[PDB]
Order: C-alpha cells, then sequence, then structure tokens
C-alpha cells in the first residue's frame, strides 16, 4: 500500500479506461482547482490540469478523453491526448447550483442535482431536460431509466426515454432519516441494488422482490462514504465510513469485517478500483496503489 | 483596485466570513466587494444610499440574512437586504428618528436578535430591534439615552449571551470615557462606569471578543492608544483597570480594530503606520510588528 | 421584575384610554409608554416638550 502525499486534498480518483495502474485524480478545494492525469505511479504529471472550475462530474470520456462536470453545475471535458501531452477542451456548458453525483448511460452522461440537463454523445445542445426540482442517487437501471434520490434519501425511478416528468416508481425507507449520500446498484444484475446507511448501515434493495428494505446494518461509524468493489468479482466488496474510514466487509467470502485500510487519516476522494479508492464523504488526501 | 469612490472613504467593514467588504464614502454610495475565489477583490454592487455623506456601515449576523446598515449626515440610517436575483440591495427601512447627523451605527451580537445602536450629533444613543425576524422592515425603537455633544463612536460587547450580559461603550469627544450596561428587567441602559484618562478626541473604540477570558477588553484610539480591562464582580458590579497606553504613533490614532478571536489588536494613525499588538503572559500589550505606507 | 410587570400588565382599568398611570398604579414607569403626538406634529414647541419631559423625570400626574 504505497501511500503518496500529493499535498493536495483529493476529490477524485479513477483507475482509468485504457489494471488499476493509470491513475488520474481531480483535486477540488484549491485556489485554482486541480486535476492530474497520468499522475503518478513515476512523477508523471503529464496532465496536471490547470483549471478554473472544480470537479462535480468526472469521467474517462475515452482512453484518450476525459469528461467532467464543473463546480457551478458547469460542464468540463477534454480529450486526453496522452501522446503529445496536450489536449482539446471538448465540452464546456454553463448552467447544467452544482450536480450531486454522476451517472452514466453510454454515452449520454446522465446525472442528478441536489433539475436534469441531458447532454450526451456530441450533444452539445442540451437535448432532454425534465426540469424537476430535486428536494443524489443517479444511475442507469436500464437504458434509459433512472431513479432520482433526494436528500431524504428518497429514490424514485423516472426516465428520459419516454416523455414525462414525474417519476415512475419510488424506493423509500420507513423513516427517511439519512440524506442522499451513497446508494448501490449491482453489476451482477442491473435490477439489483443496495445502499449504505449513513449511520453505518447497509440499505439493501429488491426491485423485483417487492420493494422492502432488505438489509440494513450497524457496522460503520459515520456517513456512508463509498465502497470499493471488485470490477469483476461483483460480490467482493468492502465497506467504509465518512472519516475516510474503511472496514473490510469480506463480501465475496460470512460477515468478515475488520479495520481494513491504512486507516485513521482524513477523508478519501472518489472510487474506481479494478485489479484505487473508495472515496469518503469529505474527500481529503490519501493514496495506496496495491489493489490486487 | 480603486474603491471607485469620488469622495473620501469614511469606513470599510468585513462581513462575517471576511470574504465580503462594504465601503461607504462621502459620495453617498455604498460599495460591496466580493473576494473572488480567484484572489482579486471585485465590487459586487455600488448604489446611492443617501442624500448626504455616509459615515458608517456595518453587517448583521449571517443567520438573519444579507443585511447591511448604513449611517449618514442626512440624519438617517438605512437597512439594506441583498437580492441574489439582481439594484442588488433593496432598502428594508429608514430610521428618521435621529434629529441630527449620525456618526455611527452597529449591529448588536447575534444572540440578542436583530438589534442595532446608533449615535448622533443629538447625542442620543438609540437602539432599534426587529421584533419579528420575518419582518425585516419592522424596526421598532427599543431605547433612547442621552450622552453629551461632539464626536461619537459605539461598540457593543460581542460576548455570546447566556455566558454574559449586554453592555456597550460610547466614546464621544475626550480624555473622557463613557460606558453603559443593561439592567435586569428595568430593560433600560444604566451607566455602570466610565473609561478614565481618555486623551484628545476619541476617534475610535472597539470591544474585543472575550473568547476563553472571564474579563473583557476595550481599546480606544484617542490620539494615544489605550486598552481597558473590565471585570464584573459581586449594589454596583463593575471595575476597570487600564492595561496599557501607547504613543509610538506620535499622533492621532484614527482606527483601532480587534482580531476575530480578540488575540490581536491593531492601531493606525497619522504616522501612516499600522501596529499589530499581542498580549503578554503578564497581560501587558506588546507591538508584534508595524506595517507602513 | 418582568413577572411583576406582567401581573400588573394583565389588569386594565378602562377602554379606551392611554392609562400609563394604570402602570403607575403598578408603580413601573416605561419609556415606551411615554413615547408625543404634539411633538410629532411639531417635527420652541420642541423645547417646551423637552422641558415637560425633564419636569416629569424630576409629578407623574
Amino acid at each position: 500500500f504505497a501511500a503518496k502525499f500529493v499535498s493536495h486534498k483529493i476529490s477524485r480518483t479513477r483507475w482509468r479506461p485504457v489494471q488499476p495502474d493509470v491513475f488520474a485524480t481531480g483535486s477540488w478545494d484549491n485556489e485554482e482547482n486541480k486535476v492530474c492525469v497520468w499522475a503518478t505511479s513515476d512523477p508523471k504529471q503529464l496532465c496536471d490540469i490547470k483549471h478554473p472550475g472544480d470537479v462535480m462530474d468526472m469521467q474517462f470520456l475515452d482512453k484518450e478523453r476525459i469528461v467532467t462536470g464543473s463546480s457551478t453545475g458547469t460542464v468540463t471535458i477534454f480529450r486526453h491526448h496522452e501522446n503529445n501531452q496536450t489536449l482539446s477542451v471538448n465540452q464546456r456548458w454553463e448552467q447544467a447550483a452544482p450536480c450531486t453525483a454522476i451517472v452514466c448511460s453510454s454515452p449520454e452522461i446522465v446525472s442528478v442535482g441536489e433539475r436534469i440537463n441531458c447532454f450526451r454523445a456530441e450533444s452539445r445542445d442540451v437535448l432532454r431536460t425534465i426540469d424537476d426540482a430535486d428536494s443524489h442517487g443517479v444511475t442507469f437501471l436500464r437504458t434509459t431509466e433512472i431513479l432520482t434520490v433526494n436528500s431524504v434519501g428518497q429514490l424514485k425511478l423516472w426516465d428520459l426515454r419516454k416523455q414525462g416528468n414525474d417519476p415512475t416508481q419510488i424506493f423509500s425507507v420507513t423513516g427517511e432519516r439519512v440524506p442522499l449520500h451513497c446508494v448501490d446498484r449491482h453489476p451482477n444484475q442491473q435490477h439489483v441494488v443496495a445502499t449504505g446507511g449513513q449511520d453505518g448501515m447497509l440499505c439493501i434493495w429488491d426491485v423485483r422482490h417487492g420493494k422492502m428494505p432488505m438489509s440494513l446494518l450497524n457496522a460503520h461509524e459515520a456517513e456512508m462514504w463509498e465502497v470499493h468493489f471488485h470490477p469483476s468479482n461483483p460480490d467482493h466488496l468492502f465497506t467504509c465510513s465518512e472519516d475516510g474510514s474503511l472496514w473490510h466487509w469480506d463480501a465475496s467470502a460470512q460477515l468478515e469485517i475488520t479495520n481494513l485500510l491504512p486507516s485513521s487519516t482524513l477523508s478519501v476522494n472518489s472510487l474506481d478500483v479494478l485489479g484505487l479508492v473508495c472515496g469518503t464523504d469529505a474527500e481529503a488526501i490519501y493514496v495506496t496503489r496495491r489493489l490486487f | 483596485i480603486a474603491a471607485d469612490h469620488k469622495d473620501l472613504i469614511h469606513d470599510v467593514s468585513f462581513d462575517f466570513h471576511g470574504r465580503r467588504m462594504a465601503t461607504c464614502s462621502s459620495d453617498q454610495s455604498v460599495k460591496v466587494w466580493d473576494k473572488s475565489e480567484n484572489g482579486n477583490w471585485h465590487c459586487t454592487a455600488s448604489w446611492k444610499t443617501h442624500s448626504g455623506s455616509v459615515w458608517r456601515v456595518t453587517w448583521a449576523h449571517p443567520e438573519f440574512g444579507q443585511v447591511l446598515a448604513s449611517c449618514s449626515f442626512d440624519r438617517t440610517a438605512a437597512v439594506w437586504e441583498e437580492i441574489v436575483g439582481e439594484s442588488h440591495w433593496v432598502k428594508r427601512t429608514t430610521l428618521v428618528d435621529s434629529r441630527t447627523s449620525v456618526t455611527d451605527v452597529k449591529f448588536a451580537p447575534k444572540h440578542m436578535g436583530l438589534m442595532l445602536a446608533t449615535c448622533s450629533a443629538d447625542g442620543v444613543v438609540r437602539i432599534y430591534e426587529a421584533p419579528d425576524v420575518m419582518n425585516l422592515s419592522q424596526w421598532s425603537l427599543q431605547h433612547e439615552i442621552s450622552c453629551k455633544l461632539s464626536c461619537s463612536c459605539i461598540s457593543w460587547n460581542p460576548s455570546s449571551s447566556r455566558a454574559h450580559s449586554p453592555m456597550i461603550a460610547v466614546g464621544s469627544d475626550d480624555g473622557k470615557v463613557q460606558i453603559y450596561e443593561y439592567n435586569e428587567n428595568t430593560r433600560k441602559y444604566a451607566k455602570a462606569e466610565t473609561l478614565m484618562s481618555v486623551s484628545d478626541p476619541v476617534h475610535d473604540i472597539a470591544f474585543a471578543p472575550n473568547l476563553g477570558r472571564s474579563f473583557h477588553i476595550l481599546a480606544v484610539a484617542t490620539k494615544d492608544v489605550r486598552i481597558f480591562t473590565m471585570k464584573p464582580l459581586r449594589v454596583t458590579k463593575f471595575e476597570i483597570h487600564t492595561v496599557a497606553q501607547f504613543d509610538n504613533h506620535n499622533s492621532q490614532v484614527w482606527r483601532v480594530s480587534w482580531n476575530i478571536t480578540g488575540t490581536v489588536l491593531a492601531s493606525s494613525g497619522d504616522d501612516g503606520t499600522v501596529r499589530l499588538w499581542k498580549a503578554n503572559y503578564m497581560d501587558n500589550w506588546k507591538c508584534i510588528g508595524v506595517l507602513k505606507g | 421584575d418582568v413577572r411583576s410587570p406582567r401581573l400588573f400588565p394583565s389588569s386594565h382599568a378602562k377602554r379606551t384610554s392611554s392609562m400609563g398611570l394604570l402602570q403607575s398604579k403598578f408603580a413601573s414607569p416605561s419609556i415606551s409608554r411615554i413615547s408625543t403626538a404634539q411633538g410629532s406634529h411639531s417635527p420652541i414647541l420642541p423645547v417646551t416638550p423637552w422641558s415637560v419631559p425633564a419636569p416629569l423625570a424630576p409629578v407623574i400626574p
């Protein structure tokens, strides 16, 4: 677990599309908001992105392109031409209030706010806009269905496929205690979903099998942070908490959850792990690159 | 960046965060600055507040909202609220009651509610409250007390209430110092004590944040700097000591300001020097350093 | 003394009259109660009003 001081409170981390070796990172909360591509693995600051605007959305828009969403709900994307070390800023929209999470449905980069502005693949005009005010859960349950989850943790399946502006369905806990921080939707089947309770609970979900709260928990300490999951072992996953904490809940094992990570630090940035981070609720600086 | 005021700038004030600045001048306009995240102060808005020169300005606590109060030689105080949608600031109300040109206006501490004081050539300190927080136009006149005639400055005790009682220092002319407190349920201001040994005209006075200290500190910029220590103890329940005097300005001390914590005092004067002060372990003040211009 | 004022404050002698003196029966003087229609109209008279106020301060009737 080779740590590395960026001396920069990290907000983003991607095992890039190209194992978890091409790291990229977006550093919010600095006087000229930061992001670096090819850093570091070894200095390798090939694209330490000099950038106004911060990182709300973020996506490796190709293996040589990078999508992102900017601080005021603006939009920001370039094409990571790693050969010649320059790039071209692809997407720059003004007023898509920031965005609260980031979803995908290829290649319409869907998202949610804390209003929806469906830009898409080369859709430099804002095509779909089901402008429904949200009182941070965002994904593709099936193309192009989604489920907006307001800060009552209040999930509601809507779409952008057919017309309409309501939601089609709604997932909800009995008490709506926590706010919209961290939900889960399984790659084992895109109709399988969970969530993490900001008390330190789970909140597992059944789409077909009713709509009940399947599995809570009581394991972590703080708000639900983010979960490292294996990108091919769906079951293998480990849990975390909003100090940056991490309890290894060996879920390909059966509750085998321990003091996992190089712990006790401040928070963690954003999640992508394949072959890595599981970013916390508060996004500070940390690193380890030994994810096998 | 040039203030953008044609006439001379009387006062500058920071918001709660310290990100925004308000200015007022004799050009009758109030300017609000934004400290951009890119570090340059840019003015947010400027408007013609009053008919006559605007001496003083202040910001209310951010819980109430974005409110700035202003003070003029036109004998009025105005309350303004920032409109996000914008002309940027709208008049909430006008206070006509002062029969003469007003020197100063200050919001009270946040715990008290929307409350402000003002002092004028009439020499009558007035306190206004907003009894409904919802009605920012509903400003009642809470109290009126008499002082003397000439110079004026006000400075509330910023002590959080629950821990301490409200009191306010008024510095007019002088070397004479006048101090006032609040009574139990008389609900009237009484003169607990006075700050003695005041020298020349009291250009400025400020009360220091009493964070982690039982005693209270007030500094006056006369044409000398003084620091007074107030201690209540327990009819009467007040005592002052004079901590220090400082003449290294050699001239008028126009401004005295405190740190957010009350750790640092600052003083400025006709030498064109700004001095920062720390308290010793002995509770004597020492000059840390001097900025010049 | 606020509680005492409230006990005093609750009772009313008659309607409609500006009975601050009702408060005086209470024995508590309130500046708010004192707060001058004639003075407002005036916007020498002001001096006379000031003299009247000083005399009152120095009787209640």
